[PDB]
């Protein structure tokens, strides 16, 4: 057997252009005119981008351009937007009723502005406090590039224990979102002055400090 | 893959 | 769009069978056979394991079976093996131009007890409001297996605009942690009565509500 070749990664500058090559075999690609292209957004419910060599499905992003250059197929993305970061796959009909896929090309847009995160800290709410627990939530958001680190400050001494953070995910953007959580007993929470969520990103640091005077 |  | 409602997580053990399901909203159903199922491992290209409701392609192990009745196609891994563990998707060809995808699933071969998520909705802290910002967080924590559906609601009606959902992170107890957020204005927040964060894990829904109670 075999599964179509794709170049594992395809960069381009902003507003520019890239072309990915789904490359097959006489028995599949070049056998028939039935190559579709797929946009699989950083691990997501994938969509169809082309169906037959160069036909843009009923509501596609402006200028996905499909090519079949013998047994090499090509998808040309131009007017480069940030949102084109994805997993690009192709599929060609091979024989008896069935389709063959390709390796999988990750598309990379360059020239994306670096953004420093919006740290929103949270005090626990009444309900949680009634239910008898306290969990604090640092929300880091709209950052680029997606490397951030979260310290917790118990009260100006650190609190390594009871913290839990998340790997940054891409938004309907190409900005990331992350969060830390500190799980506390309410007791512990009446019992002392400040809590702090310190977030470092590309040199910057943003600290947010919360105090027990939450209203409800 | 639909086609067919 | 994802008008093919697919479960968030589907899990079993070796030798236990698992149904994935794929529901259509589609004013379509009946006038239909063309429902194709895809087996997709993390790292690999997507590969079809079912075409036209019940036909697997060449080399699909016997255990995969598809069905469709009502508006529901179903895929039964009949006797679960290790690398049945993957992302699964479904499909429907509204002829040519309109290739509707389902939203995905996951096959978890459990080797950890099932953990239904802790939801913990936090409302626009008084400070953030004092900055004329509005954001409520839906912490989803301690869930296994690490796939979960998240949806929001204002005054009953669902909210789509402004919600960003992170990807399940593995925690220092091999259970999972996600977060959504709804970004708003004090206006929109204050101008309502109740906001649910609604979360779906396997065969479970947790809906937690926050009301605007406006201390400053």
């Amino acid at each position: 057997p075999s599964a179509l070749t794709q170049p594992p990664s395809a960069s381009g500058s902003l507003g520019q252009s890239v072309t990915i090559s789904c490359t097959g075999t006489s028995s599949d690609v070049g056998g028939y005119n039935y190559v579709s292209w797929y946009q699989q957004h950083a691990g997501k419910a994938p969509k169809v981008i082309i169906y037959e060599v160069n036909k843009r499905p009923s509501g596609v992003p402006d200028r996905f351009s499909g090519s079949k250059s013998g047994n090499t197929a090509s998808l040309t993305v131009s007017g480069l937007q940030a949102e084109d970061e994805a997993d690009y796959y192709c599929s060609s009909y091979e024989g008896s009723d069935n389709f063959v896929f390709g390796t999988g090309t990750k598309v990379t847009v360059l020239g994306q502005p670096k953004a420093n995160p919006t740290v929103t800290l949270f005090p626990p709410s009444s309900e949680e406090l009634q239910a008898n627990k306290a969990t604090l939530v640092c929300l880091i958001s709209d950052f680029y590039p997606g490397a951030v680190t979260v310290a917790w400050k118990a009260d100006g001494s650190p609190v390594k224990a009871g913290v839990e953070t998340t790997k940054p995910s891409k938004q309907s953007n190409n900005k990331y979102a992350a969060s830390s959580y500190l799980s506390l007993t309410p007791e512990q929470w009446k019992s002392h002055r400040s809590y702090s969520c310190q977030v470092t990103h590309e040199g910057s640091t943003v600290e947010k400090t919360v105090a027990p005077t939450e209203c409800s | 893959q639909x086609h067919x």
